[PDB]
C-alpha cells in the first residue's frame, strides 16, 4: 500500500541475548509486510514521517534501545527486581525508502514478563512524501 | 499539505525546579518547526487535533503536568510516578483540540526526578492528527 | 473527512465490573468515546491506535479489549506489579484495525485491579485513527 | 553530589614507543571516574575485534577530591594486534549506571606514508659556539606515530629534544630533532646518526649520518 | 554549572610588534543560558577601570548554549611593559562575577639565536627542496617566524610550535618548501623573526646556493 501500519508482539518465554536485536516473532497487524519477523527489522517502503512506540515487560532491569539505520536514536530503561513492570519508549522519525528501524537491548536485557504481561512494539506512517 | 511532527530530548545537566517549564533541548524531528528546542513549547500555528506524548527516565519520584493555553496555561492533567532507590522509565500522552496561538508543554513540579543523558533518555513528541 | 480521536481521564468513575471507565472527557472528535462505559465505537474502518497510561499503588494487570459483531476478542495484558504503595504507571498500546461497528475498551484483572483514585494523578485512555480502510 | 547518567568511562591507547620499539610492552588504559560512593563496585571486560579476553589486571580503586573514585583496568596489548589494527573495546558495568558504558580503541590507520629523514650539519655562524646543533629532519611519514633517535660510535646520544609531529601541506607529518654537542667533539670528526623507526619503513627503520666534511 | 566560564586570551605577538596592527586582550564567555543571556563585562588596566572595550553580538552554540565575547584594545607598549588586564564577567546566573587577568610573562627575556640550514644534499634528488630555519635560545616562547624573497612573502612553509630546551627556553625550526629550480637559480632567502627580547624586535638570516 500507499500506507504503512504495524503491531508486532514478542512471544516467548526467553528473553532476548544481552547487546542484540529485539526480534518481535508474532505479528497483531502488518499488512504491507514492512516489519520482518525473520530478521526482526522494520524497513522503510514508503517515504514518510513515522511514528514508533514500544511497551515492553520485564522482572529485571531492562534497557530498550531504538536504531536507526545503523545509529541508536533512544535508549530508555527500567529497573526492576523480582516484580513485573512495563519500560515504554517512542520517537517521531522521518524516514527515507530503504532505512531500517528495529530495537535492541543492552547489557539490561529482560524482557520476560509475568503471565498476563506482554511486549509490544508499534510503527505507523503518519505523514506521506 | 500540512505534515507537522516533532521529537525533542532532554539533554541539559540542570535541575527541574517546581513549577518550571521542561526544556528538551535537542531536536531529533521538527516538521513546520512548530516546536521551539531552546524553550520546550509547541505553539499551534495550524488549528486541529494533536497527540502528545512523552517518555521521561527517572532515578526517584516524578510529577509532571501536561499543559495548553495562550498567554495563560493552565492544567490537562497530571501525571506521577514513583520510584523507590531504582531507575525508571514513565510515560504519559493525550489528544488535544487546538487553537492557533495556544502553546503545549510539560511542567515541572515537586517531584522533579528527571533524567536527560545518553543511555537515559527523556523525550517530547507531537504530531498533527487532523487538520480543523 | 474523518477526525476521530479521544483522550479520557478518570475522577469520577462508577465502580463495578472489569472494564475501567474512564468518565472524564478532555477530547471526543465525532464522540466515538462513550464516557459512561468507558468503550470507544468504530464508526470509520480502518487502522487505529490505542493506548492508556493507568495508575495504581499495588497490583494492575490491564488489557486492551475490542468486539465485533458482539464477540469479545482478548488481547495483549500489561501490568506493574510492584505493590509497594507507591505511584507506578502501567501503559501499554497497539494498533487495531476496526470494522464498523466494532468496540474497544480497557479492562482489568480481577485478581490484579487497583486503579488509583483521587487527585493527586491521573489514569488516560486515548485512541485515533490513523488511516481509514 | 548525583546529577549523571551513572559514573562515565575513557580509554586510552598505548604510547608510541611502546608500539614501535620492544623493550617495552603495549598498555591500553580504561579510566572509570564520577563512581558514587553509594556504588564503588565497578567490573570490566574486554573484546579484542569482538573476541573476549581476561588477561587483563586491575589497579586499586583511589578517591578523588569531589567524592569519586578513579578505578582503572590496564589491558598490556600485543604490537603484533595493535600495528595490525585490532580493535580493542572496554565494557564498563556499574550499579549506578543506567546502561554498560563501553569503548572502543585501535591503532590510528593511514597511507601509511614512508617518511623521509635529512640529517644537517651546524650553521656557519653557530660555530663560534661551544655546542653545535646537529639536525635531523622527518618529513612526509603518516601517521604521527613515530620515534626518532640519536648515536655515536654504537652508544646513544644524551643531548636532545625532538619537536612533535606537524602536520605539512599535504597531510603527511614532518619533525625535527636537535642535538646538542660541545663543538669540540663535532670537529674531531665524529659519526653521528639520526636513526627514525616507523611503520611505513622497510624493517621499520632507517638511518642517516651526519659528520664535519672530511677534513680533518 | 556554577554558571558561564570565561577565558581570557592575549594579543596575537604579530599585533604587539607592528605599528599597522592593532593588538587586543580577548574575553570569552562560554555556556551562557538562554533564561539568561544578559551579560555584563567590566575591564581593568592595573585597577584602573576602562570602557573603550567592546562585544560582539552573541553566537548560538550547537549545544544550546551562548557564547558571549568582549574586545579590549591595547596599547603596543601597555602590553609589553606588563600591564595586567582584568576582565570582569556578570551574569545573573552567577552567584558571583567571574574576574580573569592577564599579562606578558615575566621570567628573564632571552635573545634568539637565528640559523638557516640549507637542504640536505640527499634531498637534491627531489624536486622541492627544504630551506631550514633554526631558532634558539628564546623566551618568553612568543616569537614570529616568517620567510620572504626580493622583498615578497614567500608562501609555503610551516614552523613547527616552540619546544622547551635542556636550559629553559625555547627553540622550533620553520620549514620552507621551494622547487629545486629556484634553490639552484641562486635565489637568495631570509628567515625573519619577531622576539621581545631582540634587538629593536627584529632580525633576519639569509640564505642561498654556493
Amino acid at each position: 500500500k500507499f500506507q504503512s501500519v504495524f503491531t508486532v508482539t514478542r512471544q516467548t518465554h526467553q528473553p532476548p541475548a544481552p547487546n542484540s536485536l529485539i526480534r518481535f516473532n508474532a505479528v497483531l497487524t502488518n499488512p504491507q509486510g514492512d516489519y520482518d519477523t525473520s530478521t526482526g527489522k522494520f524497513t522503510c517502503k514508503v517515504p514518510g514521517l513515522y511514528y514508533f512506540v514500544y511497551h515492553a515487560s520485564h522482572t529485571a532491569n531492562l534497557c530498550v534501545l531504538l536504531y536507526r539505520s545503523g545509529v541508536k536514536v533512544v535508549t530508555f530503561c527500567g529497573h526492576t527486581s523480582k516484580t513485573n513492570q512495563v519500560n515504554s519508549g517512542g520517537v517521531l522519525l522521518r524516514l527515507q525508502v530503504g532505512e531500517e528501524v528495529w530495537l535492541a537491548v543492552n547489557d539490561y536485557y529482560d524482557m520476560v514478563g509475568i503471565q498476563g504481561s506482554d511486549s509490544v512494539f508499534s510503527g505507523f506512517l503518519l505523514f506521506p512524501d | 499539505t500540512q505534515k507537522i511532527a516533532f521529537s525533542a530530548t532532554r539533554t541539559i545537566n540542570v535541575p527541574l525546579r517546581r513549577d518550571q517549564t521542561i526544556r528538551f533541548d535537542h531536536v531529533i524531528t521538527n516538521m513546520n518547526n512548530n516546536y521551539e528546542p531552546r524553550s520546550g513549547k509547541f505553539t499551534c500555528k495550524v488549528p486541529g487535533l494533536y497527540y502528545f506524548t512523552y517518555h521521561a527516565s527517572s532515578r526517584g519520584n516524578l510529577c509532571v503536568n501536561l499543559m495548553r493555553g495562550r498567554e495563560r496555561a493552565q492544567k490537562v492533567v497530571t501525571f506521577c510516578d514513583y520510584a523507590y532507590n531504582t531507575f525508571q522509565v514513565t510515560t504519559g500522552g493525550m489528544v488535544l483540540k487546538l487553537e492557533q496561538g495556544e502553546n503545549v508543554f510539560l511542567q515541572a513540579t515537586d517531584k522533579n526526578s528527571l533524567l536527560g543523558m545518553e543511555g537515559a533518555n527523556s523525550i517530547f513528541s507531537g504530531f498533527l492528527l487532523f487538520p480543523d | 473527512q474523518p477526525r476521530p480521536a479521544f483522550s479520557a481521564i478518570r475522577r469520577n468513575p462508577p465502580m463495578g465490573g472489569n472494564v475501567v471507565i474512564f468518565d472524564t472527557v478532555i477530547t471526543n472528535q465525532e464522540e466515538p468515546y462513550q464516557n459512561h462505559s468507558g468503550r470507544f465505537v468504530c464508526t470509520v474502518p480502518g487502522y487505529y491506535y490505542f493506548t492508556f497510561q493507568v495508575l495504581s499503588q499495588w497490583e494492575i494487570c490491564l488489557s486492551i479489549v475490542s468486539s465485533s459483531r458482539g464477540q469479545v476478542r482478548r488481547s495483549l495484558g500489561f501490568c506493574d506489579t510492584t505493590n509497594k504503595g507507591l505511584f507506578q504507571v502501567v501503559s501499554g498500546g497497539m494498533v487495531l484495525q476496526l470494522q464498523q461497528g466494532d468496540q474497544v475498551w480497557v479492562e482489568k484483572d480481577p485478581k490484579k485491579g487497583h486503579i488509583y483514585q483521587g487527585s493527586e494523578a491521573d489514569s488516560v485512555f486515548s485512541g485515533f485513527l490513523i488511516f481509514p480502510s | 553530589p548525583e546529577l549523571l547518567g551513572g559514573p562515565s568511562v575513557f580509554l586510552f591507547p598505548p604510547k608510541p614507543k611502546d608500539t614501535l620499539m620492544i623493550s617495552r610492552t603495549p598498555e591500553v588504559t580504561c579510566v572509570v571516574v564520577d563512581v558514587s560512593h553509594e556504588d564503588p563496585e565497578v567490573k570490566f571486560n574486554w573484546y579484542v575485534d569482538g573476541v573476549e579476553v581476561h588477561n587483563a589486571k586491575t589497579k586499586p580503586r583511589e578517591e578523588q577530591y569531589n567524592s569519586t573514585y578513579r578505578v582503572v583496568s590496564v589491558l598490556t596489548v600485543l604490537h603484533q594486534d595493535w600495528l595490525n589494527g585490532k580493535e580493542y573495546k572496554c565494557k564498563v558495568s556499574n550499579k549506578a549506571l543506567p546502561a554498560p558504558i563501553e569503548k572502543t580503541i585501535s591503532k590510528a590507520k593511514g597511507q601509511p606514508r614512508e617518511p623521509q629523514v635529512y640529517t644537517l650539519p651546524p650553521s656557519r655562524d653557530e660555530l663560534t659556539k661551544n655546542q653545535v646543533s646537529l639536525t635531523c629532519l622527518v618529513k612526509g611519514f603518516y601517521p604521527s606515530d613515530i620515534a626518532v633517535e640519536w648515536e655515536s660510535n654504537g652508544q646513544p646520544e644524551n643531548n636532545y629534544k625532538t619537536t612533535p609531529p606537524v602536520l605539512d601541506s599535504d597531510g603527511s607529518f614532518f619533525l625535527y630533532s636537535k642535538l646538542t654537542v660541545d663543538k669540540s667533539r663535532w670537529q674531531q670528526g665524529n659519526v653521528f646518526s639520526c636513526s627514525v623507526m616507523h611503520e611505513a619503513l622497510h624493517n621499520h627503520y632507517t638511518q642517516k649520518s651526519l659528520s664535519l666534511s672530511p677534513g680533518k
